[PDB]
């Protein structure tokens, strides 16, 4: 049983990665589950994405002033 | 009958076969149901609505059989039937996602929300169709070059797809003239006449 | 009820699904769980079957040299390039396979999807061989016949056609080689 | 596992730095979590569907999007989660276009 969710949680994972890597979103397999999962909480989506996009911006921010 | 098995008719129907309880009428040369899943007639309309895809699908399924199997009514119809088919393969992977939805929501609302468009599609297809008969060798160039004087950006894209396409044997045919002055024209459809 | 429907299509027919040697690829129509006109794209499908029935019959009858028959090189040549070309058809047949097996709900729907391709490309050939098999054609003969149909416009087929077309024009080239 | 306990990873993974030196970063995130913690949006897959395939098709992108919708067909196949709706939303947000220049109508 524990294996049939591990095999699902792959397989989603797997859909997931597909999904993103047709969306061309940059977003990285750091947020495999920590981003989904923790927005699956109970988030307010439309924060969470906005929380990750100025995450993306400084992020960015970050890689300029450091190069 | 259920609504659900009206869907599932109708997850048949889209593919122009008929369903249990829905049958392809001759009547109207579409689909009318089988009037043995007595149920209300906005169910009924939706279906009503629903079939024109049934009705244009078979009349492009016995078009392009038609055309394909007439291996001298020109090799340009042979690829505008080719090209018909990739459009067909393409509605039929949409059919197959459909069934797919079938086993195991949605709604046939949002079926028709979800098939308006391929309804847009098969329209502009049909339109290309039963707009194109008759002409052959630079007739059917000529269609070709004719049926592209619409808009619709989609529909435009689409058929200029099927243009692009319908250049390549042309434009063989006018490299070998061009390239060789070579005119193997047996049904004698190019513009340059061959006087063997 | 996909695995053994794509055995019947495999060359092996099944049980619902009735090879009858001159009906071709026949039905028994007695099961439950599609529509009709599901099994009639089934049917559809069927054609090509019974298709590739005959030509693997025909390719095992011209892969044998005393028979009245059309005979020489040629004969072997046509079913050894008839079944490179099904090369391409036995591997889409196992890609897909593969694909059904591995998907919990892969729709026929969606196999009928993946060979419309080979559906495509089969019934020009299928043509083709039986107007070479009424015509007899032998020597460079069918090579002509080849070199006739070798304008094809169906573009699978046409390419098709150029590569079973250039192994009998090697063929032929082999033969004026050893003339040289 | 707890809420802010994976805010505190997720934002020393974004900035490949430690929580700490997230502090700051990790207090405005936390400042824009508090604000609002549900959608103010309910959850109908349908329109967030019909939305992304807009955006593919206004990238020029008709096989991807027929791509995605397979893989959605897929994974409502799949289904494992009852609000995915705030996932494809995410993942909408996350989507860039490195396949078509910048230049857009504006929608309604």
């Amino acid at each position: 049983a524990a294996a049939a969710n591990l095999n699902a949680v792959r397989e989603t994972m797997d859909v997931l990665l597909e999904i993103s890597r047709i969306l061309n979103t940059g977003l990285d397999m750091e947020t495999l589950s920590i981003c989904v999962r923790l927005c699956e909480q109970g988030i307010n989506p439309e924060a969470l994405s906005s929380v990750i996009k100025e995450l993306r911006k400084a992020t960015e921010a970050l890689k300029a002033a450091e190069n | 009958v259920t609504e659900a098995a009206l869907v599932r008719d109708i997850l048949y129907v889209f593919q122009g076969i008929d369903g249990k309880h829905v049958k392809m009428s001759n009547a109207d040369n579409c689909y009318t149901v089988e009037g043995k899943a007595n149920l209300s007639k906005s169910l009924r309309d939706t279906a009503v609505r629903l079939a024109e895809l049934g009705w244009l699908h078979n009349k492009i399924r016995k078009y392009t059989d038609q055309r394909s199997l007439d291996r001298s009514f020109g090799l340009v119809g042979q690829s505008f039937c080719a090209a018909l088919h990739q459009e067909l393969r393409e509605y039929y992977r949409l059919l197959s996602v459909l069934h797919s939805q079938l086993q195991l929501s949605l709604t046939l609302r949002r079926l028709l929300v979800w098939t308006y468009d391929p309804k847009m599609r098969l329209k502009t297809l049909a339109a290309l169709v039963d707009h194109c008969q008759g002409r052959k060798g630079g007739e059917l160039a000529s269609a070709v070059h004719a049926y592209t004087k619409t808009g619709d950006p989609y529909a435009r894209s689409l058929v200029q797809h099927i243009l692009s396409l319908v250049s390549h044997p042309v434009l063989s045919f006018l490299y070998r003239w061009i390239y060789d002055g070579e005119l193997e024209d047996t049904y004698h459809e190019f513009f340059v006449a061959s006087d063997p | 009820m996909i695995h053994e429907l794509l055995l019947a299509l495999s060359g092996y027919p099944g049980s619902i699904f009735t090879w009858n040697k001159r009906g071709g690829l026949q039905v028994s129509q007695d099961f439950p769980f599609l529509h009709p006109s599901e099994t009639s794209v089934l049917n559809r499908l069927c054609r090509l079957g019974t298709d590739y029935i005959r030509f693997t019959e025909f390719i095992e009858q011209y892969t044998q040299q005393g028979q009245g028959g059309l005979h020489g090189i040629y004969l072997r040549a046509f079913c050894t390039g008839l079944d490179s070309v099904l090369q391409p058809y036995r591997q889409a047949l196992l890609d897909l396979e593969q694909e059904f097996l591995a998907d919990p709900h892969l729709s026929i729907s969606h196999i009928n999807y993946s060979l419309d391709q080979f559906q495509l490309l089969f019934p020009s050939v299928m043509v083709v061989v039986e107007q070479i098999k009424s015509q007899k054609i032998h020597g460079c003969q069918i090579l002509e016949t080849v070199y006739k149909h070798s304008c094809g416009g169906l573009p699978p087929v046409r390419s098709a056609l150029e590569k079973i077309l250039a192994v009998c024009h090697g063929v032929m080239y082999k033969q004026l080689s050893a003339w040289m | 596992k707890s809420p802010n306990v994976l805010l505190q990873n997720l934002c020393c993974r974004i900035l490949g730095k430690s929580e700490a030196d997230v502090a700051q970063q990790f207090q405005y995130a936390v400042r824009v979590i508090g604000s609002n913690f549900a959608p103010t949006v309910e959850r109908d897959e349908f329109l967030v569907a019909e939305k992304i395939k807009k955006e593919l098709t206004r990238q020029r992108r008709e096989a991807d999007a027929a791509l995605f919708s397979e893989l959605h067909r897929k994974l409502h196949s799949q289904g494992v989660l009852k609000n995915k709706w705030s996932i494809l939303y995410l993942l909408l947000s996350l989507s860039e276009d490195p396949r078509k220049q910048p230049s857009k109508v504006s929608g309604y």
